[PDB]
Order: C-alpha cells, then structure tokens, then sequence
C-alpha cells in the first residue's frame, strides 16, 4: 500500500490569504516512462461527496477556480489556494492512482478567519406538545459568530445549573464563514414546573459583558 | 444530467449483510469502471474496489477481499456493493463513484450521495419532532427565529428539509448530540423576517429511513 | 511501474 500522509491536519487562514496543504506518499507515484504524477487531489464540503480539483498532480478539473493550483513531484506534493474565499471551507484529501490498492490522505480541514462577530442569541421555551410527553426542552441558539469559542451557562432561577445540558455547534458556514451553535437544557415535566425563571448567558470575544436571554415559565 | 444515486441509510445487526445500490444516469453505463469508497466516521477515504460496468470483471481491495462483492445490472443501469458478516466497525458512508475518467481532452469524476450504514446491536427508533416556534424571546432585530428539536432517535442520520426543499437560506440542522439515554437529539433552525410570520408557511420535513419515519411539523408563532 | 488495472478509468 502506498502510504498518503497530508500536513497539516488542520489550518486556519484569513480572507484572501494563501493556504497550503501538503502530502508525502510512501513511494514515488512518478511513472518514468511518461513523467507523469498519478496523484490528484478532492475537495469535501460539508455533507457533500468529494469533488475532484487536480489530477496529474498539477492539472486543474474543468470548473476549478484558478485560485487552486497543485505542484509537486515524485514524493512530495502541495495544494495551493492562492486567495481563500468563503467557499472554499472544507477537507482536501491527497488521493494516488499509480498502484493498488487507490489510497486517500488523512485529508487537511481548512477554517477561514474573518472578522470578529458577535453572536445572536434566541431562546425556545419547551413545546406544550413535549410537555404532554413528560420531558422539557429548553434551546438557546447561538447564530452567526466567529471565532467558534464561545460560553453557554444556564440559570434556573438565577442558579447556576451543571450536568443537564448538551451543547452542539455547526460547521462553518459557506457564505458568512461564522458557526452557530445551540445549548439544549433538558429538564423532566415535574422539575420544569418548580421553576420560574429560565436563562441562557453569553459570552463570546465579540461580546464587551454576557449577554442573557430568559423567559418566565407559563409566560 | 450525469449523476450516480445510492440507496438510503440503513441499520444493521453485527453479523449481517447489507447491499447498497448505485443507480447510474446521463451517459454510457458500460464505458466506465464503478469504483465504491468508504468513508468511517471522522476519518479518510477507504477504497474498497471496483467494478467494469460493461464486462462486469472486479478487483477487490485486500482488506475487504473476503466479505465484499460487487455486481452490476447492465438492464437497470445499476451497480451493487453487498458487504456481510458485518461488524460495528464497518459503520461508515460507502459512496460509489466513477473515479478519475482521464482521457487526453476531458476529466470526468462524479461521486454518489452516500449511503450511511450503521452496524449495531441497539434498537432502532424513530424520533419525536417539536416545533420550536417563534416568539418574543426568539426575535430581534428584525430577524426571527424558529425551527423544529428532532429528539430521541436511532441511529444516525435524521435528515430535515424546510418546505421540502424550497427553503435553504439560513437553514442550521447542528449535529446529533448522543443523549445518555444512547439515543440521537438534534435541532434544526432558520431565520427568518419577524414582520412575514403572519404571512409565511415554515414546515420543516423530517425523515428517518432506518425506522421508515416521516413527519412534516408546520411551525407556528407562539 | 504503474499498475494500469489500478483504476481502468485511467488512460
């Protein structure tokens, strides 16, 4: 087996900035006889299948941006996006063709860094309808923000709760390049009914203090 | 009009065997070689063989030679992957594509949709859907938000589609959470124009193929 | 040396 490795497994680079990835393969995938390099290169976003970018290790896929550009040679190989964009957020996999059995690389995640914003914060008191099963949901939705750190703390009657909440964030976006994210307090029927007040507090780097959003059970 | 789709996510007992199909369309089925791929859960692509879809001949990646078989039906332009005496490690998506067609003027790569396969000992069940449904406390700005909490289900994946599909701008289905209970949870999301809620229809469509679930919840305000 | 049965696709 030809062994792929990419470099690295991750990065993080700017609007506009040059993002590189690398990727060794065990053995030369350089065929003598014609000098060429059976190696390309895919693109996955998000819940999508790969999609092909480079073959010959330097030949762009009809449709590819120009901004996309492969090189390398024998043993060692790199991805080039010259000016990222927005789209452009996904896993890129290495990918040899010149024996069996077809290997992939571990594949590089690549983040954009945009600027700073601050998130949006919603919150959803728990359905009549769930409450007839005997469980409440309580969701607070965090939309819109970079970067992806951020703080959800619940409070039920200004106490602070631990160990009954999950929390989920999104991949990034495509278009605005920010993650959502959403913080899911889970209480039975008869725990939801001893409480009043119920409340999600914020924090985030674009955020000067926490901010709150809270509802008053029945309301 | 040249694409490759599978057949839908399926559940699976340890032991057992699961077929996945490959329904070809828009060029010559027989010209081009099938290859399937496997994709585990955070990890890289696992190539598993291929198929000529004219000669019907394979090769087989060794990893797989002993319970993998790959077939093609020239009439229904069609190509099968089956892989038995399934363990829990084999779950993963298993996509069948035409890789790397390179010929001196074009290059021709088309991957299907994926079919997730979850091989488990647990018991399969179908989720609970709630409206979250727009109120005060979900609107600013301008913007509302509502969606739909998809709760206590087995295994992955749920999918959900906002008014089947005709609405897709600011849509966020977030990843399943694994509740204690060793079921899925998960929450889908959109934003909207507080001053259209008297006057649009937000449905979200849920679907669960591995327990045949299927729920339209229309999410009203309060 | 190539193997040319790796991917039939491959001209």
């Amino acid at each position: 087996d030809i062994v792929m490795t990419q470099s690295p497994d991750s990065l993080a680079v700017s609007l506009g900035e040059r993002a590189t990835i690398n990727c060794k393969s065990s053995q030369s995938v350089l065929y003598s006889s014609n000098n060429k390099n059976y190696l390309a290169w895919y693109q996955q976003k998000p819940g999508q299948p790969p999609n092909l970018l480079i073959y010959w290790a330097s030949t762009r896929q009809s449709g590819v941006p120009d901004r996309f550009s492969g090189s390398g040679s024998g043993t060692d190989f790199t991805l080039t996006i010259s000016s990222l964009q927005a789209e452009d957020v996904a896993v890129y996999y290495c990918h040899q063709y010149y024996s069996s059995p077809l290997t992939f690389g571990g594949g590089t995640k690549v983040e954009i860094k945009r600027t700073v914003a601050a998130p949006s914060v919603f919150i959803f008191p728990p359905s009549d309808e769930q409450l007839k099963s005997g469980t409440a949901s309580v969701v607070c939705l965090l939309n819109n923000f970079y970067p992806r750190e951020a703080k959800v703390q619940w409070k039920v009657d200004n106490a602070l709760q631990s160990g009954n909440s999950q929390e989920s964030v999104t991949e990034q976006d495509s278009k605005d390049s920010t993650y959502s994210l959403s913080s899911t307090l889970t209480l039975s029927k008869a725990d939801y009914e001893k409480h009043k007040v119920y409340a999600c507090e914020v924090t985030h780097q674009g955020l000067s203090s926490p901010v709150t959003k809270s509802f008053n059970r029945g309301e | 009009q040249v694409q490759l789709v599978q057949s839908g996510a399926e559940v699976k007992k340890p032991g057992a065997s699961v077929k996945v199909s490959c329904k070809a369309s828009g060029y010559t089925f027989t010209s081009y070689a099938i290859h399937w791929v496997r994709q585990a859960p955070g990890q890289r692509l696992e190539w598993m063989g291929w198929i000529k879809a004219g000669n019907g001949n394979t090769r087989y990646s060794q990893k797989f030679q002993d319970r993998v078989t790959i077939t093609r039906d020239t009439s229904t332009t069609t190509a099968y992957m089956e892989l038995s005496s399934l363990r829990s490690e084999d779950t993963a998506v298993y996509y069948c594509a035409l890789l790397t067609v390179l010929t001196p003027d074009d290059a021709f790569d088309i991957w299907g949709q994926g079919t997730m396969v979850t091989v488990s000992s647990a018991s399969t069940k179908g989720p609970s859907v709630f409206p979250l449904a727009p109120s005060s406390k979900s609107t600013s700005g301008g913007t509302a938000a509502l969606g739909c909490l998809v709760k206590d289900y087995f295994p992955e994946p749920v999918t959900v589609s906002w008014n089947s599909g005709a609405l897709t701008s600011g849509v966020h289905t977030f990843p399943a959470v694994l509740q204690s209970s060793g079921l899925y949870s998960l929450s889908s999301v959109v934003t909207v124009p507080s001053s259209s809620l008297g006057t649009q229809t937000y449905i979200c469509n849920v679907n669960h193929k591995p327990s045949n679930t299927k729920v339209d919840k229309k999410v009203e305000p309060k | 040396n190539v193997d040319p049965n790796a991917n039939p696709n491959v001209d």
